[PDB]
């Protein structure tokens, strides 16, 4: 039974999860060591899925991340809400190329002394409401001053049909005047930036990727 | 509760009186912190919790009883809310006298 | 056709009496928000206040001149102000008592 | 901040005391103050975070030096 | 308060031509999106739209001029109406300005240059020729700046527009809405040779929404048989029947005979009416 559950695992993630970085690297009947991210470590495994079998199916699929994975910051909202594990599969899959492109922000921030005096005010960290939005905010002491970045799933109707991007902006209280010390930066984005309608951006997630850098491009 | 820390004693004093004894306070405080930490999350999801329960108050509901139970329970969660609110606000008076060197140092040091 | 005539006026009475209930009960329980959601709620339930409950003790001045039973005798005046106002107001045992004057059936409030 | 959350479970009730108030459909005015406010609420719970983690680090760094 | 249910859809309407404005200007060269030219193009509906805005003018000031007094329960129909204009998302009058200033554009470039078949391009083609592509360009830059700098742009990207009943692929069943036997063979199909599921007029059409009045459909109005289908565009609709007490003011028997009875046996596209088989 515990093989058989499992190959059905296997199966639906094989229909929910056709990419080039999908792979196994370690089956163990109590869990699940496979990777689908661009790790280059072989023995790192991207995703944990912890097996607990009943007499009939698992009685429940709890998704574990690695620390060194970028998405183990939505572990606890995982944990906590009994959603239907394709659905978790497909958010996944779905958000992959946007833990990248956090990844690759964050390890901006985290790599080692460099040897260089540029101790830079502004330091990235993550903002978590639901599994429905990621929110990024600047925290700088020094100048007093935020930066947030709201990334929400808002629905919209294209062609009499609904879909779901990811929705990057500044929050409605970014009415940020001339006035701000910090304003020009803010300012160079929107003029830069603002499928846009002034304020929202809404895009593609196989394209988040290039044009989020796009945005960090500016940023770094 | 007990005061480790007396008011209005200076910052230098503190550090004087910090540096001996062991680091029971630290330890003290570490701790503090780590349950003020490790309860941010809870409150946080029942929040949502509380959230998603007030919107789907149209939906399981056939019998009076059935709201009788389930408004007890929602009054009995804004309990234990208001109670949490009181026992976090004890937990920051509590480290109230160990921020109150922060505004200190920082206006020295400006 | 007095069916429709008796509807509507009892829609009527309905409207002005939970208009007094609401301006009443925004000033007895200022103090306690949860008092008075939840006084509010059950009431859109459709609950007595016999059955509810209440974390909270009132003071028991207003009690006794509401009712004015006890030493001090009821102002004429205050006799004049509540036989003007709809709905019959007086609090028993730190509860108060709510009473439909035109309907004594069971008034279902539920939504 | 310590009134701040007082106050935003108060308005939350507050806000709201309207929204049942009609009820005792939605306008739409009451349903995004509603969202505002459990948003606001979110964000000065990771403002409150963010400060105490930034004050417990400092704390470590000045008991070491 | 039977209006209240088509003015849904009338707000719905003007939502989704607006939504279009701020999709085309990002990408101009999408030719899936042309029908948007058209709309605005047609020279009686920007008329037909600002009397429909007129009378609504004055109905408004006729029922603010003439409310209803003897019963203050009977107010709320009257009431809404008033409100559901003033929530709308976009603002009519600034919605109003823009068709007007549309239609004396139009008139001027016709002195211009003279031209008949630009009437027809703007009614029935919904293109604009390849000789007055300058004219295209100018529907997309003014546009921008006319109304909706008076809306929220934010919450007409994302509004739930969809259900309009507007393209044929959301009214017959993804399971017929194809070719089913090849041209040779001809355009007419017995009965027999459709599929199973597929051989009966309930299976046909979607049948969720009203087409007369844009009321949504319950449960019991589907199951009880007295819903019509026009054998023409296959639109569904339960007009020129008794209403059931549920949908009128107040839940009552009383019967009374609503204007769904001017489509009894003919309907909006002048098709047949006829009893929807069970």
């Amino acid at each position: 039974m515990q093989l058989v559950v499992l190959t059905d695992v296997v199966e639906r993630l094989h229909k929910n999860f056709e990419s080039e970085n999908f792979k196994i690297i370690a089956l163990q009947p109590n869990e699940i060591s496979f990777k689908y991210l661009s790790n280059n470590d072989e023995d790192d495994k991207d995703c944990t899925i912890k097996i607990s079998t009943n007499d009939d199916s698992i009685k429940n699929l709890t998704v574990q991340l690695s620390p060194s994975n970028p998405q183990h910051i939505i572990q606890p909202f995982l944990d906590n809400s009994k959603m239907d594990y394709h659905f978790i599969f497909s958010y996944l899959q779905f958000t992959s190329s946007l833990f990248k492109a956090l990844k690759v922000i964050l390890n901006e921030r985290g790599g080692k002394f460099h040897e260089s005096g540029s101790q830079y005010s502004t330091m990235v960290n993550i903002g978590l409401h639901n599994l429905n939005e990621y929110q990024i905010v600047y925290y700088n002491p020094q100048a007093g001053t935020k930066i947030t970045i709201c990334i929400e799933l808002k629905t919209v109707l294209h062609n009499g049909r609904d879909k779901i991007q990811f929705h990057i902006h500044f929050a409605d209280v970014a009415h940020i005047t001339t006035k701000s010390p910090a304003y020009p930066m803010m300012h160079q984005v929107r003029n830069q930036v603002f499928i846009r309608l002034g304020n929202g951006v809404a895009c593609d997630p196989s394209e988040i990727e290039p044009i989020l850098m796009e945005i960090h491009n500016i940023l770094k | 509760m007990d005061s480790i820390i007396p008011a209005g004693v200076k910052l230098d004093d503190l550090q004087v009186i910090l540096a001996k004894n062991e680091n029971e306070t630290r330890d003290k405080v570490c701790k503090q912190i780590n349950e003020a930490r490790d309860e941010i999350l809870p409150l946080r999801l029942q929040f949502n919790e509380f959230i998603q329960i007030m919107a789907n108050i149209d939906q399981e509901g056939s019998k009076q009883a059935d709201r009788m139970a389930k408004y007890l329970h929602i009054r009995d969660k804004i309990l234990q809310l208001n109670d949490r609110f009181q026992t976090l606000s004890s937990h920051l008076e509590a480290l109230q006298p160990l921020f109150s060197t922060v505004p200190e140092y920082l206006k020295t040091a400006d | 056709f007095r069916k429709e005539e008796l509807l509507l006026k009892d829609l009527e009475i309905r409207k002005l009496e939970i208009s007094s209930r609401f301006k009443h009960r925004q000033e007895i329980f200022k103090d306690s928000p949860m008092d008075l959601f939840m006084s509010t709620l059950g009431d859109c339930l459709g609950i007595k206040d016999e059955e509810m409950l209440t974390s909270c003790t009132i003071p028991k001045a207003v009690v006794d001149h509401i009712n004015g039973s006890g030493k001090r005798k009821p102002t004429k005046a205050a006799q004049r102000a509540r036989d003007q106002d709809s709905i019959d107001i007086s609090i028993k045992d730190n509860k108060l008592v709510m009473k439909s004057k035109f309907n004594k059936s069971n008034r279902s409030y539920s939504i | 901040y310590k009134n701040k959350l007082t106050v935003c479970f108060d308005d939350i009730l507050k806000v709201g005391a309207e929204m049942m108030m009609q009820q005792q459909g939605f306008s739409q005015s009451q349903q995004k103050l509603l969202k505002e406010k459990v948003k606001l609420f979110h964000g000065i719970l990771d403002d409150l975070e963010t400060s105490l983690s930034q004050s417990s680090s400092y704390l470590e760094t000045l008991t070491a030096l | 308060h039977s209006l209240i249910p088509v003015a849904k859809w009338f707000v719905k309407f003007i939502t989704y031509l607006t939504q279009e404005i701020l999709i085309l200007i990002n990408d101009p060269t999408n030719k899936e999106y042309t029908l948007v030219h058209g709309i605005f193009g047609a020279k009686m509906s920007r008329t037909l739209i600002l009397s429909i805005l007129n009378e609504i003018k004055k109905v408004t000031q006729i029922v603010a001029k003439f409310p209803e007094t003897s019963y203050p329960i009977l107010n709320e129909s009257s009431t809404f109406l008033k409100l559901v204009l003033s929530e709308s998302p976009v603002d009519f009058e600034k919605f109003e300005t823009f068709l007007v200033d549309v239609n004396n554009k139009f008139i001027a470039l016709c002195e211009q240059q003279p031209s008949q078949e630009r009437e027809f391009s703007l009614l029935v083609k919904a293109e604009i020729p390849p000789e007055y592509a300058k004219v295209g360009d100018f529907l997309l830059q003014y546009a921008n700046n006319a109304v909706i700098s008076h809306a929220n742009a934010a919450a007409v990207y994302f509004a739930d527009t969809s259900g309009l009943k507007i393209s044929n692929s959301e009214f017959f069943n993804p399971e017929i809405f194809h070719l089913l036997q090849p041209l040779e063979e001809g355009l007419i199909i017995d009965t027999d040779k459709l599929p199973i599921k597929n051989r009966t007029s309930k299976s046909f059409s979607k049948l969720l929404y009203d087409d007369v009045t844009c009321d949504k459909l319950s449960v019991s109005e589907i199951s009880d048989g007295k819903l019509k289908r026009c054998s023409r565009c296959g639109s569904v609709t339960r007009a020129g029947n008794i209403i059931s007490s549920d949908k009128t003011i107040v839940p009552t028997s009383i019967q009374t005979k609503r204007w769904p009875t001017m489509y009894t046996r003919l309907c909006i596209c002048s098709g047949m009416l006829f009893e929807m088989d069970g």
